[PDB]
């Protein structure tokens, strides 16, 4: 089976290496320019053409995909539309690996909003690319729990664990032919857009647990969850929950506890500004803080 | 008499526009982008409103200037974190943008009465500094606080050299802590109000800390504003042209508080008020140029002119109006 | 025994551990602001006070360093000057690993060096630090060998590890007190100063294994080896030595071999320009290269 | 947001102030040489209105930009005639003297929102104009029509350009027939209002012929006010930064209409309207780019929006309005 | 007469001065940053080097434009390349700076001859493309390609509408790949020699191959200078005024070949001659608007003329020439 890939990051890199475990041949992978894998140093590697534009979007490459003549399209993590005049070129059709449990978390980043929002459970989909982004029927979805003490990035090596395992056997069962695949229920999705600076934002009125999972959901290597001292910025790297204050008033400075809407927030580590990443206590310091 | 204040929507204009119009041969011009803190001047006969900016407009300020007498130019960023923050912003206004109405007085031979400032002594070891013996000391470049003293230092030295090239006629003065009603806003870029007394009612009125840089045992002179406005206005009199080519410090040099002090005897005014209330409790002293104190003899000499007001009246009179016009709603 | 530490990368990070295991008390950590590891996160996580100026050769960092007492100082792949000022205040002394056989590749980048070089070995030294840079007598240092098939990356993944080993023991014995450490004899030294975009360049006139070194020198996640096909630059991102024509001309193009002054350079994966990484046979269609 | 609307006494003026009005953070400064068309916002708070011209002032105009964050500049000749009968000066005011003001946004790092026109694609073969990939099609030089097009289509370039070499902030628009109530009479030099319903209403107000140029087989679009000022609204507001540099056709594509068929549309409407009996019997049907209807995918994209109103409900409220504001002494 | 070109250092400088020289009554202004490629004309008593570069200098083109007749400027970048490379600087030397040229001409009632560019035409789908009657077809806004052929294109509608408005004098013409001795180097800014024949000659020279771009399927005409040359100069003469307002497509439309033909054309002239052996074997032909040929009519009817030299007598001694002054120790 002949397919032209699109796709990015780590999830990109796994997907490509499980379709040439399964025996297909990869005419061409789509990747975009940039402490995850590079898919293009990967199909450099592996002598296979691929192209970064920045929007596949038009004839010019309609007509190159064609000339490819993939027999099935899969896309595992590219970021950007991949219109139908494209996708149709497949009589296979065309596959998306998506991280979450569709139709729950369509969209951007569910492997951010899904810690943003406390769940206790995520997972990977393979699904048919139809018109309506992120809806298409279900090959096969596989869940993962996620552990209180999950961040961004821990869960996103369990995401890529469960892709690797459920993409080892899906993928030849998809070069066996059709599968009889699992509608997704509309009245039942949720999407989420890009996240901006101000997703990341900690409101102290909010309870400590939510500021808490807001802290989990962009830790390092991702941006950080952030706050101001008046008119200083600061950024909470780690932190923890902790069972009568002004919420956004410092309770302790050793150990930093910040009294939220409900409960507190201990800053257990994070850094002032573009300055380096410290302690609680001496971030407390530096930002001027006192109980 | 026809007065060009410019920057007049603040503290020194407010005062300013109020004593020359008790007197019944002044016109004031005042130059401004806003109104709101002297609205109660708009309806005088002897007040006029100028819409202006002077990063902005050239020929608008250039005709006024030449249609008045007397010209004061108020405008200027002096808020210490700016110099560091902003020090180019700091530069083109307080420097560039004034030199250009210099050269307006300069150019139709009118009076200009110029803000210099009490940071242009810096590190001065003298215990009085002396607007005419006084050297002036401030540190390395590397140390970019300076900018603002030294802009304004290089600007007095080029009034002084068009006085002596060009027949300008000028008085410059400095005034030190000036404070009472109608203070400005922090950051507004109008000279004239202490900045460390605003702020400290402003950590009193919104119950943040003060801050004692490294315990706050720097030395600072106090002027009430009715003895820095008759300084003022004695300087625009100028009786007998005994303040051409002048530099007149304008201060109370018996006002001297530390920081510290400063900060006690504004609290001790604050729980005593009857509005207190109104306010949160105190957040506490908090520890994170050692003196500045004027001489005082130009002003003695040239004015006639000495200080009237104790310490404890200008603190009081300052911290009343402020806390009773501030707005509880927001 | 208490320290203050300089340090960076992940031999700063390795260094710092490998402290900490010994019972060092470190008060404070000097390091940079920005694939390694933190040094700064690090720190922030363990709750060490950690500095990043630009330059401590200054009064102001003598008397805070002084105020620490340190009773000895480490420098782990700090890469600025620690002028003496600062080292003399250190009773015990002040040690600095450097990745090489010292007295060979002292100066910068020795990692990169050696491989530009074609060694077939290397090391980590842990010295004292005396006036001059790099010279100071040995407290130990360990040897390790270079694969032909090491690369920038993995070469200096065996040297963290040598580094690991070697403080595992040295640290140890340093708390113990003075060791009679190995004179460097200069007449046997070598420096390298920091590398320029210029050497990397690739000249063909070269030998095919020198340049071959080259760019196993840079490669990913450095720079890259480069050239120019006219006046389109591109990088070889990894090759192969082959052992009569123009230096610089296309032998083939599928393999992309390249005749130097001696033997041929296959380009195995390269990119033209900011382009993506391909393989050899594509980038020779993508530089318009033909035999 | 302060926003400055350059030519505001007009059709989008009018609708675009009262829309930014009906929201508590704007403030509006409506340049014009004249107030008549929105009088009755000279009194709102948060309207300004700003005396001004675009040919005679520089300094003045300037100083609005460097006041206000976002510019609307919406003066220009778009009448047919005036491109063979006056070349120059819509030369010389669409392009040279908006061009000025482009590089005063471009100075003060201003964010442009800029009227392109649908004139640009000229006769283009696509069935849908498309901002990003349909080419521009004009006649030789020896057909002097194509200088409007071609000064607008230059002028969307050189915003282009310093959108790419000097960070300029801008969005382009291009208006497909926008039609309400309060068009620009057909010669005010304002961009916005359809020239072809304008006219036709003025056939039936004044009993004039309908001419239908070769049949009046040639085929527009129409787009009812409420609509266009919705996504002009959105432009502004520019949520996420989705429109930077961004070209955006509006238009609504489904009100497709013959000259003729618009012709017929409206007579219907004329004939019903309890008003008709105050204007001449209908003087008839004159025979004396064959399509311009717009992709709004960007539109679609960029400000989630669509067209809501069908072409009966605003061809029947554009004329009634008009018919009801019509002075019958005059 | 004394006529001003703008670039003289170059190959239509050399050609235009040398059959100027050779007539009694011009005084040739050769304006330029060096005079290497015109050095033998230094010592002329008609012939005045004069130094200058059309962005930096101001004052002295105008004096300079003044003092002469009639005016030829052949500044310009028509590298392609640069049109996707360096735009902006295409675009400010190409059409910000000579317009500069072309107001100053303007100003003192001066003639201006002025290079146009067959590139204007773009993808017309004309056989013949007639300065009079054929539209000009560009592509969309992002293919930037088309900046060029576009910033030319106003430019003259712009010299046109002086003419018309303002009493310019003017001629235009189009060069179609004019070749021959001293061509200039590929990425000289001055306007005139063919660039495929250059870059074609400079590929056997260099021994780099031919780039045959989709097959080099597209037809161009050529050019030799001498036909060329003595169009400029019966232009320049302007018998009868015929040249008024007229723009002239100056090519051999007989000399047509696509880039294939030219391409063996020329490697067959390579191979033959007797200098060869100084130069690289043939690296080969390397597979990577589809026609453009000029009407000349204009020529014929204004200048009576007609180009006489047919393709292998031009190849031949383009080719010849470029060789015999190649510089072969570098």
């Amino acid at each position: 089976m002949k397919t032209v890939v699109f796709a990015y990051h780590d999830m990109g890199c796994l997907g490509i290496e499980a379709l040439l475990a399964a025996g297909y041949e990869i005419s061409a992978i789509f990747t975009h320019t940039d402490f995850y894998g590079s898919v293009a140093r990967l199909a450099a590697e592996r002598g296979i053409p691929v192209y970064a534009p920045d929007n596949v979007n038009h004839p010019l490459w309609v007509e190159r995909i064609a000339q490819l003549s993939p027999d099935v399209i899969f896309s595992f993590y590219y970021r950007h539309l991949i219109y139908d005049e494209i996708l149709q070129l497949a009589p296979a059709g065309a596959f998306n690996l998506h991280g979450s449990l569709l139709p729950k978390y369509r969209g951007r980043a569910p492997l951010n909003w899904v810690l943003v929002n406390g769940e206790t459970e995520t997972g990977v989909t393979l699904h048919r690319m139809v018109k309506r982004a992120d809806a298409g029927a279900i090959v096969a979805q596989l869940r993962i729990a996620i552990a209180p003490d999950d961040i961004a990035i821990t869960l996103h090596h369990k995401l890529c664990h469960a892709a690797r395992q459920l993409l080892e056997q899906t993928l030849p069962a998809i070069k066996h032919g059709n599968i009889l695949e699992i509608a997704q229920r509309e009245n039942e999705a949720t999407c989420f857009g890009r996240r901006t600076p101000d997703d990341s934002f900690l409101e102290w009125h909010k309870p400590a647990s939510v500021l808490h999972n807001m802290v989990r959901a962009v830790a390092d290597p991702w941006p950080g969850a952030f706050s101001y001292v008046g008119n200083q910025k600061f950024t909470v790297w780690s932190s923890r929950v902790h069972p009568k204050a002004q919420p956004g008033s410092v309770i302790s400075v050793a150990p930093l506890l910040i009294a939220c809407g409900d409960g507190a927030l201990e800053i257990v580590t994070g850094q002032a500004g573009d300055g380096i990443t410290m302690q609680g206590s001496q971030l407390a310091q530096t930002l001027g803080l006192v109980q | 008499m026809r007065v060009l204040i410019l920057g007049v929507n603040g503290f020194i204009g407010n005062h300013l526009t109020e004593r020359l119009l008790r007197e019944d041969h002044y016109e004031v011009y005042g130059l401004d982008i806003g109104s709101d803190a002297i609205s109660r001047f708009l309806n005088h006969p002897h007040f006029h409103f100028v819409e202006g900016d002077i990063s902005i407009h050239s020929e608008w300020i250039e005709y006024h200037v030449k249609k008045c007498d007397v010209v004061l130019p108020l405008v200027a960023i002096a808020t210490p974190i700016e110099y560091t923050r902003n020090p180019l912003r700091v530069f083109e206004l307080d420097f560039e943008e004034n030199l250009r109405i210099i050269r307006y007085c300069v150019k139709y031979r009118k009076r200009i009465i110029f803000p210099s400032t009490s940071e242009v002594y810096g590190m001065c070891s003298d215990k009085y500094f002396d607007e005419d013996h006084s050297n002036l000391i401030v540190g390395p470049v590397n140390k970019p606080r300076w900018i603002y003293s030294v802009s304004k230092q290089l600007l007095d030295r080029v009034i002084w050299a068009y006085g002596e090239k060009e027949g300008l006629q000028f008085t410059l003065f400095r005034p030190f802590n000036w404070m009472g009603p109608r203070l400005d806003n922090l950051n507004a870029a109008r000279i004239g109000s202490s900045r460390a007394i605003t702020q400290l009612i402003l950590n009193l009125v919104e119950g943040s800390p003060i801050k004692l840089i490294d315990g706050g045992k720097q030395k600072r002179c106090f002027t009430d504003i009715r003895d820095g406005i008759e300084a003022l206005y004695r300087i625009i009199e100028n009786a007998g042209n005994r303040c051409d080519g002048e530099i007149i410090n304008i201060g109370n040099p018996e006002n001297e508080a530390s920081i510290e002090e400063l900060g006690e005897m504004l609290l001790a005014s604050f729980e005593k008020h009857p509005l207190r209330h109104h306010f949160p409790p105190f957040a506490g002293f908090r520890v994170v140029v050692e003196h500045r104190k004027p001489s005082i003899r130009n002003a003695h000499r040239c004015l006639d002119w000495e200080p009237k007001i104790d310490m404890q009246e200008t603190i009081d009179e300052t911290l009343d109006f402020f806390l009773r016009t501030v707005d509880l709603t927001d």
